[PDB]
RNA sequence: AUCACACGUUGUAGCUCCCUUUUUCGAGAAAAACGUUGUUACAAUAAGAGAAAUUUCUCGCAAAGCUCUGUCCCUUGAAAUUUCAAGGGACAUCUUU
DNA sequence: TGAAATCATATGTGTGAT
DNA sequence: TGATATGATTTCA
């Protein structure tokens, strides 16, 4: 469905990636990279706190960007299997 | 009927063998059935000596570097061109960023020096840095791009890095010092198109850098488990740290907080707690980490929060009244947690104590053919290509024979790994507890010595049969003759054919890296630029400049004589031609026929793989169509035939008047018949120029061909030329047939 | 396994060194093309594909495998030597990815 | 005078964190 | 530190 912030993990569970596998290749291959692109994006949305070379306000910036285009990367994910007969 | 035999197998770097042999009740082996010899490549670079996804690795590191560069790049230009800047860039940009700091600096200028800040970023290569902050501290040098324009050349002429020497790199802090004091100064000098946001974004692009991510992607989603059927535990939780804690009387339970790490002296981190412990400890709220210390739900709830969101505000709604203000605060400013444990918080409540007091979860809650070798559980890439085709061998011999009563290993972590897996995934026939023994070569070979076949060895693949053989002690005429000799039927049931591993991957280097140039393609000749450090006369005679300047020529040769050739030497010094410019490299022309149009067709590069090989026949004749990976990955099939004396632009090229025989990939097998003489082999490479095929020996006999590579044998008056196919047992030589020729994608 | 930095190479452009050619002014130089030393910047740094829609994401030199799709072999049987049924393999242009 | 062997010859690199 | 593509140069029918 629509993914925020705060439900991204609820969608980007292993069982949908598991049902994911029995799409044709010209199609399953661009949806299952924008799904582990999304989830390695959002997985490590705060490692940008682990480095001392990034001040608070700035890895705060980083981390923005690293949800907002990560929750981007897994709709449409979930669009194109919408789209096809993954639904 | 089902004949019982013991199955024997000798691992190897390149070559796996197998020896199936007669047994009886008594277990005492008899006269081999068929043996053969499965031989496969080296597993690794053959020159680096590395692993071979390790070029893999670095070529796609390489290709992520270079398409996040210009990722950003198209950011900044983005950026430049909301703001009305970019709307050809000036060239000279250490200079325009030296003059930004004083005096205004115009669009495209403070365009370019912006871009070339983003392009270039910085931070041996350390001293250099290090050497170059000391340096910056000084008035004169109140920035690195006055560093590199008043001191860099000046001494040295250069400004950028070259071979090496790493004295000229910068720091990220640096450079970012650098835009700050121009976007500063530019203010300061009433430049319009210095906006603050315009300075927040850059410094945003200059700084970002994608998270050293690694691990593996299946465990960062959020599962079910099946157990409880909510969602998936954290792995960051505590009771999951206490998961992998408890499974790896009553005093061990605190020894995780008595020390951040275990090591000998009293033997798992529990990295998760020791990390909220100092992430705590950091600020001056040691109160409040006192009573979190006691609470496992409380880190448990943490856990699942900081695993599962990753917004500010996500986490400060999911954790609102569990934690005070301060202590919130300061647990999102340096926690980063991800990954999850393969259990529920649930079940891990349910398991933790019965576990500390899979039985747990018990508790609370084929076999005829060998299985594939585990990928993960085995990481040294050469011992998993041996066992991929030890398995593959034993897959075949069980199918062709039926299963087999005990299976032995002379190794030639590894043999105990194959042993257990055999004897915990196959059914065999055994009897007794000694499903698979595997056993020394050493002593074993010395006994087989005493029976007088020592000193066998050779480069040839089937000397790895005897490693096979040998299992029948852990009869010497018997066996010399089925293996060495080529017609065991003759002169005393098959004879060993070595079945190479068919290398029928369509994928691979499309082209070598170094790139040439293209604009004098049609002469059949490319122009690359060389350094004097490794430029011998040979290539001072394919220099380009010959007959145009000669006064170089002359003088390159007198020095190349006055040091006796050795370029490093003779052009260790500067070298200075007329007019005061140094040389480094000059362009130096080499023939180039043959190659692949890259970047952009702007240059050229040689062929790197041939993936496949066209025969065909017209008129009597034979004809072979080379297909390279740059072709299939460009979905090119091509029609043009190996002719000598002819370059590409006039080849004679397949027509409706010629019949398409096989499409060859490397290493399959082929016979040719000439007037000369007949042999079958593995086809290891075409010669774009002479049009000949390397056919090597299926054995790779070194008194057959160079090294055992029949090199140079042509088909272009062959009688017949057809190819052949075979078992991965080397069994069952037969007469292929094409129908089609199938596209290369 | 992962992220960056510094090169290097190729094309272009500027300046720069030496220079072959065509002329002009008139030994020496102005102009034009090409070669090209050094230096800087930009573009590319596999060849390229897939799905959306001036641009974005993923895959793209490796390994393993038969869950899917293929090129063949091996057995088996039905219909007019041919098409097909089912099972088992070798591989991959197919899957992990 | 083309077809087949023969012998040569080049082949991207170094640094610093996660 | 080695397979791999391929070019010059001979030798053969």
């Amino acid at each position: 469905m629509k993914i925020t912030s705060s439900n991204f993990a609820t969608i980007a569970t292993s069982e949908n990636f598991a049902k994911l596998s029995v799409l044709p290749k010209n199609h399953r291959e661009p949806i299952k990279g924008l799904f582990k692109s999304a989830v390695e994006q959002f997985s490590s949305a705060r490692d940008f706190f682990k480095n001392e070379n990034y001040s608070k306000e700035l890895a705060e910036k980083f981390n923005k960007e690293a949800v907002n285009e990560a929750v981007e990367k897994l709709q449409k994910a979930i669009d194109l299997a919408e789209k096809q007969g993954i639904q | 009927k089902n004949l019982n035999y013991i199955l024997g197998l000798a691992l190897g770097i390149a070559s796996v063998g197998w020896a199936v042999v007669e047994i009886d009740e008594k277990e005492n082996p008899l006269r081999l059935i068929d043996v053969g010899v499965r031989t496969f490549e080296r597993a690794e670079v053959p020159k680096t000596g590395e692993s071979l996804a390790l070029s893999r690795r670095l070529a796609r590191s390489a290709r992520r570097l270079t398409q996040r560069r210009v990722a950003r790049l198209k950011k900044a230009k983005r950026l430049l061109k909301s703001e009305n800047i970019l709307l050809r860039l000036p060239h000279q940009v250490w200079q325009l960023r030296v003059e930004g700091l004083d005096h205004k600096l115009e669009r495209q200028e403070w365009a370019a020096v912006l871009l070339h800040l983003i392009k270039h970023r910085g931070y041996a290569l350390l001293s250099g840095v290090d050497n170059n902050h000391k340096l910056l501290q000084q008035a004169t040098y109140r920035s690195p791009a006055e560093l590199a324009v008043k001191k860099f050349e000046v001494e040295e002429g250069h400004i950028r890095n070259q071979q090496g020497a790493y004295t000229h790199t910068f720091s990220r802090l640096d450079l970012l010092a650098e835009m700050e004091l121009l976007f500063s100064r530019q203010q300061h000098f009433g430049n319009p198109f210095a906006s603050e946001k315009l300075l927040e974004n850059l410094t945003a692009l200059l700084m970002w850098q994608k998270p050293a991510l690694s691990g593996e992607a299946i465990l960062k989603m959020l599962g079910k488990c099946t157990f409880e059927d909510e969602y998936k535990a954290a792995k960051n939780t505590y009771s999951a740290e206490r998961f992998v804690w408890i499974t790896k009387r009553l005093a061990l339970m605190e020894q995780p907080y008595d020390k951040n790490r275990l090591f000998y002296s009293q033997v798992m981190e529990m990295k998760a707690y020791h990390q909220i412990r100092k992430v705590l400890e950091g600020n001056n709220l040691k109160a409040e980490w006192a009573e979190l210390k006691a609470n496992p739900t409380l880190l448990d709830e943490i856990g699942t929060a900081f695993s599962l969101y990753k917004t500010d505000e996500d986490i400060s709604a999911y954790l609102a009244g569990k934690l005070s203000q301060p202590v919130l605060n300061a647990l999102l400013e340096n926690l980063s947690f991800d990954k999850f444990i393969q259990l529920s918080l649930k079940a891990l409540y349910k398991l933790l104590p019965l576990m500390q007091q899979d039985e747990a979860c018990r508790e609370i809650y084929n076999h005829h053919f060998l299985p594939q070798i585990p990928a993960d559980e085995i990481r040294n890439p050469v011992v998993l290509r041996t066992l991929t085709q030890a398995r593959k061998v034993i897959n075949g011999v069980v199918r062709l024979y039926g299963s087999p009563a005990r299976i032995h290993i002379e190794t030639g972590y590894v043999a105990r790994f194959l042993c257990n897996f055999i004897a915990d995934n196959m059914h065999l026939t055994g009897e007794g507890k000694r499903k698979v023994f595997a056993s020394n070569g050493q002593i074993t070979a010395l006994l087989r010595s005493r029976w007088g076949l020592a000193k066998s060895r050779e480069d040839n693949d089937r000397h790895h049969a005897l490693d096979a053989v040998v299992v029948a002690c852990s009869f010497k005429q018997e066996v010399e003759i089925r293996i060495f000799s080529d017609n065991p039927k003759l002169e005393l049931v098959q004879p060993l054919f070595v079945s190479r591993m068919p290398t029928r991957k369509m994928t691979g280097q499309g082209h070598m890296e170094t790139v040439k140039s293209a604009k004098r393609l049609n002469e059949g000749i490319s122009v690359i630029k060389m350094p004097l450090t490794k430029l011998k006369l040979k290539d001072l005679e394919l220099m380009v400049n010959r007959e145009r300047e000669k006064d170089l020529y002359d003088t390159l040769k007198a020095r190349l004589e006055a040091f006796n050739d050795d370029p490093a030497k003779a052009f260790a010094e500067p070298f200075i031609k007329k007019g005061g410019a140094i040389v480094k490299s000059v362009r130096v022309e080499q023939i180039q026929k043959s190659g692949v149009l890259v970047r952009e067709g702007n240059g050229v590069a040689d062929n790197a793989s041939m993936v496949r090989v066209d025969v065909f026949t017209k008129g009597g004749k034979y004809f072979l169509v080379p297909i390279y990976t740059w072709q299939v990955a460009k979905g090119i099939l091509p029609n043009k035939a190996a002719t000598q004396y002819k370059d590409e632009e006039d080849w004679e090229v397949m027509d409706n008047s010629a019949t398409f025989k096989f499409s060859l990939h490397p290493n399959d097998l082929v016979k040719l018949v000439t007037k000369k003489k007949t042999i079958l082999g593995y086809f290891n490479g075409l010669n774009r120029a002479t049009g000949n095929i390397d056919i090597k020996e299926h054995d790779l006999d070194k008194s057959k061909g160079k090294q055992g590579i029949f090199e140079g044998v042509g088909i272009k008056l062959a009688l017949s030329f057809e190819k052949y196919q075979v078992d991965e047992l080397g069994k069952n030589i037969r007469l292929c047939k094409p129908s089609k020729r199938q596209p290369v994608r």
